[PDB]
Order: C-alpha cells, then structure tokens, then sequence
C-alpha cells in the first residue's frame, strides 16, 4: 500500500490488521521471510520491521495509469538532465 | 550455456556485401546466410560467414527456403580449405526478428547441437552497440504450453585478431578519431549513456501507452516483471547516505588539489627557465 | 510587557512558547551544480590556453 517511503513498519499495524496479540508478530513475520515472499528485517529496540522486496504480484488499469504518471515523470526528467550536461559543455567535448 | 560470443570484424562486413549484393531490389529482401566459427570453451568465438539462397512472401510468413544442397557443397569446400573451422550457427539481417526465425533454427539443429543465430542491422539507426545474438531453449509455462519456446538474450562482443587490427584501423583514416583523448571519450560516453537511457523509456512508454487502452494483450509477462524494476530505486538522499558523499567525495578533492598544486609548480619553472633564455641571449646579442 | 509582547502571567509563571525548527537537508540540490564545477574544472584544462 505505501509507496515505500516509510516502509519500515512498524508491529501494531500488523498486530491490528493481522489481529494477532503482539508478541506473535514475530514468529509470523519470520515464517514468510523463511518461505520466501518478503525479504525485509526485525528490529526490537523499536520493534519497526523494515521492509526491501516485495514480490510481484498482477494489477489493472489505474495500476498502469498510475506507473505511466510515474514513468512519464522519471522520462522526462531524464531527458531535461541530460541537456543540462550538454548546455554546460558545448564546444567542449568535440 | 554460451554466455557471451566473440565476433571478428571481418564478418559484419562480409554480410553487408551480401545485402549489397542482392539489394538493387530495395524494398525488401531478407539475407539469410551461414556462420562459422570454434566450439571453443563455454564461451564461444566466430570467425568466418558465407551465404546462402533464401527467399520469403509477405502474407503466410512459413513459406521460405535454404537450399541444403547448397549447403553441404559450399561448406564442403570451405572444410577443404580450411579443417580448423566447422559451423556454429546462422544469421539474418532483419532489423527485428521475424515470426519465420525459429524454424529457421529448427532445421539447423541438426548440423550443430547448439546452433546459435546472430541478428545484425545494416542499418543502426541506434547509435548504440549493434549486431546481437540469442539462443533458443524451452521455457514450458505454468499456462500450459506444450513447449514455450523463445529466444533468449546472449551478450556479444567484437573481437579482436592481430592482423584484422592492421587492415580495419587502416580503413579509419578516412574519417577523423579520437582514441588517445582522454575524458574526450569519457564525456561522450555519458552522453552515449543517457542517450540510451531516454531511448529504452520512450519504447517502453509506447508498448506501455497501447497495453493500457484500447489493444493489446495484457499477459501475466513484463506488467510484474516491470513491477520489480520500480522496487529498486535507490531513496538517494536520505539519512545516511548523506555521510557517503561528504566522506568520499572530499578525498577525491584532496587528491585534485594536490595535484593542481604541482601542476601549477611545473608550469612556474617554464617560466623562469624562459625568462632567463629570452633576456640573456638578448643582452649578449647587443 | 503584557502588551507589546506575550508572556501572559497564568498561574505563577511567565511562560514560553515553541522557538525551534526542524533543520531539513537534500544535500543533492547541489549535485546538479557541484556537477557544473566539475564539467568546469575539466573544461579550462582541456582548453588550449
């Protein structure tokens, strides 16, 4: 659900919306690490279970409206960024 | 598995005279011929190439043709010739591959185990690295294909031979180069980078733009795969790596200010060293 | 002083408010214009002078 910007979740929304008690989560968490469908990680001092990979999983329409907003975005800031190295140096590099 | 081929220079030239052969027709004409090269290691080299009869309709794209006879006599000459070289594979000249390409390499597999296929492209109009390779194996899916069978991608190189080197570098005198420039290349190569970066997304915009509306099919393939890619995506500026760029960065600062420091030291010495030469054979001159 | 400034005196105390912030950094908003010191660096050195 969240764009993987604070993705380090931590264990009450998992405790909410699994409604498991909290000292579960743990063993929960750890089973799907070792099947092998999420590869993040557990700390207890904050007890904030980070999140890297997620696996693929099938999507729709507004999925795809949405990753073209994002594509589109990244496209054509690359193109911009890449004039602005050529801008800098026009006689320069031959 | 091969995992990369080694081209020479002397073939994707000895292709280009066979669509130069054959190419007063223009609109379009397929060369298909026959590689050669050394069943070499894991690896894989590519020496030689000839070609061979192949003609091709529009509409019902399996009705085409290589002549075996052909095939064996020409071959047979070129293993009298020469018995250090036996064939690897195949090529077309198709900018993109076709539909009729895998037959092609279900016949041949019957000469080599492992018959490989070369596209190249008399026309780059990328400026990029031409002249790719791929190999077909079984892929059977959890759809139920009987057998799903594609292409897969191989990485390719042009190779390199002590005499070729002499011949090929002679024939670029015709145009001007800089190979001894050094960060002459080096900007461009950044330049021939995102070049190609900005090129991958326009493509994929456009086969993204046509599967999102309208037609096209939507299949279990690259929507997820694609979805992986964005997974990545590095948070660039965020806690820590902010003390990546103020820690590395300022050595290699250092590194340039020390050696502008000298640089300018050296430079000082020609001064004086002329001064001293200018006035002096000046004054005992007059 | 109640006036011209705060410092309103409730119960036994004249009392302070918040007087901080939050102190944001990118420190890549220079990574375009560090980029064009460096292009500039190799470009005066290059130059036949």
């Amino acid at each position: 659900t969240r764009p993987a910007n604070h993705r380090q979740l931590t264990f009450e929304e998992i405790a909410k919306s699994a409604k498991i008690t909290v000292n579960e989560v743990e063993l929960l968490v750890m089973k799907a690490l070792s099947v092998g469908l999420v590869k993040g990680s557990i700390d207890e001092v904050d007890k904030r279970v980070h999140m890297t990979w997620v696996q693929p999983r099938v999507l729709d329409l507004q999925q795809i409206k949405g990753m073209k907003d994002r594509l589109e975005f990244w496209c054509t800031d690359v193109k911009s960024m890449e004039m602005l190295v050529e801008h800098q140096a026009h006689d320069i590099l031959t | 598995a091969v995992q990369k081929v080694v081209v020479h220079p002397l073939v994707l030239l000895s292709v280009v005279d066979h669509f130069n052969r054959i190419g007063k027709v223009g609109n379009q004409k397929r060369v298909v011929g026959v590689l050669l090269g050394s069943w070499q290691k894991k690896v894989l080299d590519v020496s030689n190439s000839f070609a061979v009869p192949f003609d091709e309709d529009d509409k019902d794209d399996s009705v085409w043709f290589l002549d075996h006879d052909y095939l064996e006599n020409m071959y047979g000459m070129f293993k009298k010739v020469n018995a250090r070289e036996r064939i690897v594979g195949w090529y077309h000249t198709g900018p993109k591959l076709h539909k009729n390409d895998i037959a092609i390499n279900e016949l041949m597999k019957r000469y080599c185990p492992n018959s490989v296929l070369v596209i190249i492209d008399v026309k780059p109009k990328d400026l990029g690295l031409p002249t790719e390779a791929y190999i077909s194996v079984e892929e059977v899916h959890d759809d139920g294909t009987p057998t799903s069978k594609t292409f897969e991608h191989v990485t390719s190189e042009i190779g390199a031979e002590e005499a070729e080197e002499v011949g090929v570098e002679h024939l670029l005198r015709d145009i001007k180069d800089t190979t001894v420039g050094t960060l002459s290349q080096r900007i461009t190569n950044q330049v021939h980078g995102l070049k190609g970066l900005n090129s991958k997304l326009l493509d994929i915009r456009s086969y993204l733009e046509k599967v999102a509306t309208g037609k096209l099919p939507i299949n279990h393939q690259i929507i997820y795969q694609l979805q992986d890619v964005f997974n990545l995506l590095p948070d660039v500026s965020l806690q820590e790596f902010v003390k990546a760029f103020y820690l590395k960065t300022n050595d290699q600062m250092v590194v340039v200010y020390l050696a502008s420091l000298i640089r300018s030291v050296v430079a000082l010495h020609n001064l004086i060293n002329n001064k001293i030469a200018n006035r002096d054979a000046e004054k005992k001159e007059g | 002083y109640a006036k011209k400034r705060g410092w309103v005196l409730g119960p036994n105390n004249y009392y302070s408010f918040a007087s901080q912030q939050q102190k944001p950094e990118d420190t890549t908003i220079p990574s375009t214009e560090l980029a064009k010191q460096v292009i500039e660096y190799a470009r005066q050195l290059e130059m036949i002078v």
